[PDB]
């Protein structure tokens, strides 16, 4: 890392765990409707 | 570097069939996923100012927070402009340079010109691009070119009372909200030609700076020389942490 | 939007706008300020005097040239 | 080089229009974006031709400070108005307003 | 007359610098300027009167 | 089916689609007969009269 | 999609787009039914009785 007392490489990272996901489509049409308890086929 | 893990994209579950269940298949497809990973990084930005102690004595007045007031405002004005247009080479990969990459520059009715004006229509219009990362509407920023932010103004669609309400043109003469969306004038985007851009709807939370280092001023007196040099430096940049989140117009080629 | 049928209707001059949507005669060809408006590309949000202006104007404008 | 020659005429015909006399901000440049650090200074007869603009007519067109309600364009797009006579006289050219960055 | 020196316009700051660091390079190159004075001065109006 | 009293932002709470009877006409009040000549050129459709 | 009632200077906080049941025309109350004769050249649409 262009200096005397270099470090090898994963050791000028910090490795967050933080999980990020985007947006994420929003789902709309299973939950508006209402169920049906069958107990039988 | 700062790696963030991005979580993998969602796995559809079979719909096995009556002639499976109890099969082994009967339970489906295996839902895979990997964490894919985000790395952060810096790009450097410098100044240097040199006064001799000669001039100090040979002028008038005192010439050094001249020098201080030079370095700290290139570098703002250094980011300001890289953040909106940047290399990506070396500088920080800007709002308006983020977006031609992304296909995001929305070609629009505005003329360079004048001809058609740059109408808030044509400004909003740009959301469609930003797509799922849009609807929201209080987690966008939409940064215009000053000549934009005067066609703004003259935008007939936005003088009427009836037609925006207390807020329209005619009665008061500062557009301040297009469609929702707050208007913040800036006029560091390219400057008006075919094509070019005119505005940017970026998605505020996607982008971070990384930093590392922050601006510090050194001075090392340099005798032998006679003079005294500042040198002011500062480690900064702009990564997204997804693609997608900004889109930007450009006016028609 | 039927400027040349209204010219056998109402010649030169438009009547007052109460005279024109009243005429059965120009109903069919421009039938209330909804029809007027919505052809300027005028909104309910400009007042009915600013879409009638407009309507005159275009009549003169769009006059049979001679 | 900031005489925008607007298009309203001399001798009727068109009258300086209300938003004639903002459109002129532009040539200000950046100095003009900011609006509350403007000030408009109109000729008497482009006050009394701001009034007979058609714009500022309408209790719709504007809102309660239409002119037919009240009588005073007292706000021009969002500049104050204030009226001078100093101008030169209406003739060719001349001047019909000024909005200087205080 | 009033001569008060203009700020000169924005610099600019050298963004890369890059691999280089520790050499001489990584302060950027100079962001210089040259302050332009603007003169003012004053025009004398009197009006005369005999009671 | 007068064209004038039909929209609330032309006229008022009273405006016909809205209501149905145009009441008041500029300030008159209005009521209607039909004893009047029967409908034929020249004829008459209304009368103002001070009491 | 009467052009005519669907703005709110066209009519009140009564307008189509704001609430989507045209439930006034006019003054006359709006009921319907699907037992006017099917939809034809001539036809009706609408009687309005005398109750």
């Amino acid at each position: 890392s262009s200096s005397v007392e270099v470090s090898s490489e994963s050791y000028e990272t910090i490795f967050s765990q933080r999980i990020i996901r985007d947006l994420q489509k929003e789902l709309v049409v299973g939950a508006l409707f209402e169920e049906l308890p069958m107990s039988s086929k | 570097i700062l790696t963030m893990l991005v979580e993998p994209d969602a796995g559809k579950a079979t719909w096995v069939a009556a002639s499976t269940y109890g099969t082994d298949t009967t339970t489906g497809e295996e839902v895979k996923g990997a964490l894919k990973e985000i790395h952060f990084s810096t790009y450097k930005l410098a100044a240097k100012s040199f006064i001799t102690d000669e001039t100090e004595e040979d002028a008038i007045f005192s010439l050094l927070p001249l020098l201080r007031k030079r370095l700290i405002e290139a570098h703002a004005v250094s980011i300001e402009e890289a953040f909106m247009t940047g290399d990506g080479s070396g500088k920080p990969k800007g709002l308006l340079t983020l977006a031609s990459e992304d296909s995001a520059k929305v070609v629009t009715e505005a003329k360079a010109d004048g001809s058609v004006l740059v109408t808030a229509k044509t400004i909003s219009k740009l959301r469609r691009k930003l797509g799922r990362h849009g609807l929201k509407l209080s987690k966008l920023v939409l940064i215009v070119s000053m000549d934009a932010y005067y066609d703004l103004l003259e935008d007939e669609e936005w003088q009427d009372v009836a037609q925006v309400g207390n807020d329209s043109v005619k009665l008061q003469g500062q557009v301040g909200r297009i469609y929702g969306l707050p208007v913040v004038v800036s006029e560091y985007f390219p400057a008006k030609a075919n094509s070019a851009e005119f505005a940017v709807i970026v998605y505020k939370d996607n982008f971070v700076m990384p930093r590392q280092r922050a601006v510090t001023v050194e001075r090392e007196r340099q005798a032998g020389k006679q003079r005294d040099a500042y040198y002011v430096t500062q480690r900064v940049n702009l990564q997204r942490y997804f693609a997608n989140g900004v889109v930007s117009g450009t006016y028609a080629a | 939007i039927d400027y040349s049928g209204l010219r056998t209707i109402f010649g030169e001059k438009l009547p007052e706008s109460h005279i024109f949507f009243a005429t059965v005669a120009a109903h069919k060809y421009v039938p209330s300020y909804a029809f007027l408006r919505r052809e300027l590309g005028l909104s309910s949000a400009h007042t009915n005097r600013k879409v009638w202006k407009k309507f005159v104007e275009a009549y003169g404008k769009a006059i049979p040239p001679a």
